RNA sequence: UAGGGUGCCCGUACCGCAAACCGACACAGGUAGUCAAGAUGAGAAUUCUAAGGUGAGCGAGCGAACUCUCGU
RNA sequence: UGAGUAGCGAAAGACGGGUGAGAAUCCCGUCCACCGAUUGACUAAGGUUUCCAGAGGAAGGCUCGUCCGCUCUGGGUUAGUCGGGUCCUAAGCUGAGGCCGACAGGCGUAGGCGAUGGAUAACAGGUUGAUAUUCCUGUACCACCUAUAUCG
RNA sequence: GAGCUGUAAGUAAGCUUUGAUCCAGAGAUUUCCGAAUGGGGAAACCCAGCAUGAGUUAUGUCAUGUUAUCGAUAUGUGAAUACAUAGCAUAUCAGAAGGCACACCCGGAGAACUGAAACAUCUUAGUACCCGGAGGAAGAGAAAGAAAAUUCGAUUCCCUUAGUAGCGGCGAGCGAAACGGGAAGAGCCCAAACCAACAAGCUUGCUUGUUGGGGUUGUAGGACACUCUAGUUACAAAGGACGACAUUAGACGAAUCAUCUGGAAAGAUGAAUCAAAGAAGGUAAUAAUCCUGUAGUCGAAAAUGUUGUCUCUCUUGAGUGGAUCCUGAGUACGACGGAGCACGUGAAAUUCCGUCGGAAUCUGGGAGGACCAUCUCCUAAGGCUAAAUACUCUCUAGUGACCGAUAGUGAACCAGUACCGUGAGGGAAAGGUGAAAAGCACCCCGGAAGGGGAGUGAAAUAGAACCUGAAACCGUGUGCU
């Protein structure tokens, strides 16, 4: 999605979005503390884009 | 089943008739013989019909 | 890794033992070794032990059309130092 | 179609002859909500209800008359123009 | 004879001589194995009981003929 | 229609107090009665959520039902030592090469799979509405790893 | 080009003119099984070797790649038998495997009930089922043919001959072909005689085995001696480069207003317009002019298919002469036993199979329905090939004096499903409120169910047990008996 960043920044980004944001929101939506639930489907799709462009670079 | 090595001979199928023309299915086998013929790689023993063994072979 | 899915906050068999034991729904193809190392890598604790049990898919959820739920795997971890593994 | 924020006139129904602004649009079934048209009373509060888009006709910006709309290309894009006059609407 | 720690996967609830298994049924049938109290006795027989369970998913009257089971 | 007719599936219940719109039929209680080499306790098949708590009374229950193995909503199955795998092999099945066979394929060697049998380290007590040599307390045992001649 | 997060209603949270959702071409990802292929196996699970990497003082545990069988092929390939050659081992390979439309096609094997008013031949019938092999079609195919003329010139299909000539317990029945009129129109490459090279070998005579040239015939034609100078990748020998069309999204697209009834106008009454458009569907009723459309014209980043030219290839064609040499062998054919030809062993030609015997070489060899002689036509024992032809799992348009929910698919519905069987397998039944949910706020009896109002509606005996609502059957009231 026009991320156009250094591939190591792509790996830092997949590793940040991959657990931290998404895993935290998955715990919050279970223990009854997350509203703005639509964050989740945002982060998921972000973790797809960072992966696809890295695969395009190969 | 079996069949001649050199040529392709193999049993065929037909009828067997009585004196009243009562048909019944039967076979016609080939005259295969176990003969040790001489091909390079090794001399091997294979089925060959007695029709091919006449006039030309290695044994 | 994220081999842990959910905390399991139930009435007695998760809150009557939350003095030291913390229960999760985990992935269905993992060990207690994988979960014992995943908890220690996520929360930074020392996990004394871990017990796991499988649950079959119940056919309870039936609306106009009858169907089954998901098979699920539940893991209880006993800590040796630390806390706060489900809020 | 008829995009909202447009001043139309009701050509058929029991509201025919009135005119209002398009508020909502349901283009999967060709329904539009006009203002002040098809007032319904539900159990008791009173609202507007949808009307088939075949029934409302756009008003000429020149003579305030119901017309049809066509399309032209003034540039590298489309423009809507009335059928009676020729002005963008 | 020639030569101080680590410890995985599946089952585990419940009924199991039964209203939850095989008999279309909350059906007198069938269903492998372990345990095995007291009085009496050859005894895992017979009668009465212990540990433990149970009162059986239609009743209330009347006390005719007749059918079924039982006593003289 | 037969017709409010046949049946309602072996058997001991009685009263008191509740709850409730409604009680022979549900809950608690005292008296009585039945089994007790079994109707008691534990487990293999086999079922596969039927187990527990809070609510329900349309249908199921051969009557009733305020109740349930039924409907709704939330829960419940914890292992280094227990039964199976990471050990062994009966009977049997499968079988590289191989033999036989119109085709399909049949048989069979090395090898392999395979228990109902062989081998193999854990016991007492406590706890919940629902687990229990599994969780907890106490006391143990076995295999491997790292530290401070043997293998055959 | 303005809304959207499928059904599926509702909430909650959000995205979108800085172009969401949506449509199309291409790309990425694609868990476990399954031929399933590392080993095992009660499909969707268990247990591993090796290499490498992540973690731990260290084991334990992870992530990724690879490891089946057969075939061929290079190498190590050297036994019992010296050596070699079976084994054994390593490396390489879009090599095979399985599936599906058991619709069509070819081959192998192959019934029976039925008919004959019995049935044994014969028919049903080389049909059903089964197995192998493909292909988009297949099979056939370039005269050892048909025939009897002033001849024809591969094969395939159709019409007709013709229910003819024939076959036959000569019963029941089976049943041609040639001609002639047409669809379609591809013909060619090898083997052999001889020429030049290649090893090994006992003279060099080694197609002694290998390779390239040569050459394909009945007009007998070729070698042999002699002169003399078009491509066609669908056969012919197979690899690449070269702009127009077609498919896969789309855009524009003429012309109507008023009155009456009505809940609502498209109907009736008046006037009026368009038409290369009066097909059709929707719209509160029956619309050429309200919407979606139709006639007509325009459009394509990218993928594919087909196609034209230019390259890229390929490539000496005929006429004479005749000494002599070549022209497909355990083949043709015969006897015995079968089958196939419309043709049942018959006087049975033509053609295949198993077993035995076994020819000739252009004066040659075969056919013209036993067989012989004379005449005429042809040149087997090697192979490839497009069109006309058959069928439909599937996609794109469209049609019907086809059905209209007991019909039409078994299935208009979440059906091959409830279910039912150990299993193979069998198999239903279920449509409709209204134009728009406006789907009954509120009051009263009742524990709730259910009503009675009052409201929505054009209609509530339209209230989700929803169009209409009939007969059997079940009731309540009453006139005469």
């Amino acid at each position: 999605k026009e991320i156009r960043n250094l591939t190591t920044s792509e790996i830092e980004e997949q590793i940040k979005s991959s657990k931290e944001e998404l895993f935290n929101l998955r715990f919050q939506l279970a223990t009854g503390q997350l509203e703005e639930t639509a964050r989740i489907r945002t982060v998921r799709k972000t973790i797809a884009r960072l992966k696809t462009v890295a695969r395009e670079r190969e | 089943g079996k069949q001649c090595f050199v040529t392709g001979r193999k049993a065929s199928t037909g009828n067997r008739r009585s004196h009243a023309l009562n048909s019944t299915k039967r076979r016609w086998n080939a005259n295969l013989q176990k003969v040790r013929i001489l091909v390079d790689g090794k001399p091997k023993k294979v089925w060959v019909s007695a029709r091919a063994l006449k006039s030309g072979k290695v044994t | 890794r994220d081999i842990l899915k959910r905390p399991v906050i139930t009435e007695k068999s998760s809150e009557a033992m939350a003095e030291d034991k913390y229960t999760f729904d985990v992935d269905t193809r993992v060990n207690k070794t994988q979960v014992k190392m995943a908890v220690e890598e996520i929360f930074n604790v020392k996990v004394a032990s871990v017990n796991i049990m499988n649950y079959k898919p119940k056919k309870k959820r039936m609306g106009r059309y009858q169907g089954y739920t998901n098979k699920r795997r539940k893991a209880i971890v006993t800590l040796k130092e630390g806390s706060d593994d489900l809020f | 179609h008829i995009k909202k924020g447009d001043n139309v006139k009701v050509i058929a129904g029991k509201d025919k002859g009135k005119e209002g602004k398009v508020i909502a649009t349901l283009p999967k079934k060709d329904r539009v909500v006009v203002e002040g048209v098809n007032i319904m009373k539900k159990h008791i509060l009173e609202t507007e209800a949808a009307i088939h888009v075949s029934n409302v006709q756009l008003l000429d910006p020149k003579t305030n008359e119901p017309t049809r709309v066509g399309y032209k290309f003034v540039d590298g894009k489309k423009v809507r123009i009335a059928k009676k006059s020729g002005e963008e609407i």
